[PDB]
């Protein structure tokens, strides 16, 4: 309710309790919704008084209602974090870690993950002035239930943000140093806590097979399946986000995935009401058809080829266009008999009809996948019959139409058919 | 052929 002026007079005078009620209202400005004046209060100057603030260890309120009013400015724009960051913010919060005042280091856990939220240059920072090992420290109980939930919400939150962004990605000692804890929370039962775990994981497996390794190592794939199969959205989506990227791995990482059991679950996930389940449950398809034949042939037993014929037929074009890619890349690893079932399952029909997108690369790779199928056929004798199939579903009018398509990719491919094959 | 929840907040009252 103050104004920006008043909170100036009163954090500028000379009286540590009229810069406590000032700075609490200024705390309370920055609190509400509707545009918080977080400009306004940098540009009095505001925020190296508040920093200095955090270091009163004889004034507790100073130091929580200074942590609170930083932690918002720095939930800002980047230059807003930029602001708090320059005022020498995040040694003062590492510092409150250790605070006896749960309310305050909570505060300043809440400080820090807005901070290394902003970026991996800010991340990086945060971690070279020591905030991991007091925020480890924090969580070194026994059992993690007897931590107040909100309490442990916001240190998982905050750690997952440590492992979050690419360019770089974080060190990995912090990456070492982290995982032990975040395997725990983990195993933890508050849903908030497995969501935000759980996107952590996926930060540190969305990278090279170096960095899938170091996570697959500490034994977390079967707990990720597990998660893959909770009721809640916000678990299943980062879940599910991890399982596909440890998928884009080495085969033995892969193989890790397909031993935990994940297949059983994808009968739901390519048909999950959430469109992005289905699409990233596809992509993570894709990526196990990319496999070799023996785990195209789980994915067979699994019965999850008339699943993946089901996606090509109807879902949302994205998903269709990877439900595409993983029938290319089946097709090119799999057996003669793996692909032979493929074309019993009915995948021939929504192949051409894809054919009528008007999206250049869902063409090639469909294109792609039929030569090799064409390829399977000959093989067998077969190119005649499989020849006829694609004619009576309507799929020739398609590969000759595309002889008129001025991508030289596209029409190559075509003409290459239309003679080869008809 | 493999193909490879909310940055910053603000505590609101309370």
């Amino acid at each position: 309710n103050w104004s920006v002026e008043d909170i100036v007079k009163g954090i500028n005078s000379n009286n540590l309790e009229s810069q406590l009620q000032a700075t609490q209202a200024a705390r309370k400005l920055l609190s509400r919704e509707k545009q918080p004046p977080i400009d306004n209060i940098i540009r009095a100057g505001l925020i190296p008084k508040f920093v200095s603030f955090l270091g009163k260890t004889d004034c507790s309120p100073i130091q929580f209602e200074s942590a609170w009013a930083l932690t918002n400015i720095a939930s800002g724009t980047s230059e807003q974090t930029k602001a708090v960051v320059d005022g020498g913010a995040i040694p003062a919060f590492i510092s409150l870690l250790a605070s006896p005042h749960a309310h305050i280091s909570e505060q300043a856990v809440w400080a820090l993950g807005n901070i290394a939220g902003d970026g991996s240059a800010f991340r990086d920072l945060v971690i070279k002035h020591g905030a991991i090992d007091p925020l480890l420290a924090l969580l070194a109980v026994p059992d993690l239930s007897t931590l107040a939930c909100g309490y442990l919400r916001n240190l998982t939150w905050t750690l997952s943000n440590l492992c979050r962004n690419k360019n770089p990605a974080p060190p990995l000692d912090a990456v070492e140093q982290i995982l032990p804890t975040l395997v725990r929370l983990l195993h933890h039962n508050d849903p908030e806590v497995l969501a935000d775990s759980c996107w952590a994981i996926s930060y540190l497996t969305d990278g090279p097979n170096e960095r899938i390794e170091m996570v697959v190592k500490k034994g977390v794939v079967p707990q990720l399946v597990k998660l893959l199969g909770a009721t809640e959205l916000p678990i299943v989506t980062p879940a599910l986000r991890a399982i596909g990227n440890i998928v884009t791995g080495t085969d033995e990482q892969t193989q890790k995935v397909i031993d935990a059991g994940a297949l059983a679950v994808f009968p739901s996930l390519l048909t999950n009401p959430k469109t992005n389940i289905q699409k990233e449950a596809t992509w993570t398809m894709s990526n196990i058809t990319a496999g070799r034949q023996d785990q195209i042939q789980q994915v067979v037993n699994h019965g999850l080829v008339p699943f993946l014929v089901g996606v090509l037929s109807k879902a949302d074009f994205k998903t269709q266009k990877e439900a595409a890619w993983a029938i290319t890349n089946y097709t090119s690893g799999g057996t003669v008999e793996q692909i032979v079932y493929l074309v019993h399952c009915g995948i021939i029909e929504p192949l051409m009809n894809l054919l009528s997108a008007k999206d250049t690369k869902i063409i090639q790779v469909i294109l792609d996948a039929i030569s090799n199928i064409f390829q399977a056929a000959e093989k067998l004798g077969e190119t005649e019959k499989l020849s006829i199939m694609i004619e009576e579903c309507g799929g020739l009018d398609k590969i000759e139409a595309l002889q008129r398509h001025e991508n030289e990719s596209v029409y190559k491919a075509s003409l290459n058919l239309i003679e080869k094959y008809f | 052929l493999k193909r490879k929840l909310k940055l910053k907040r603000a505590r609101l009252a309370d």
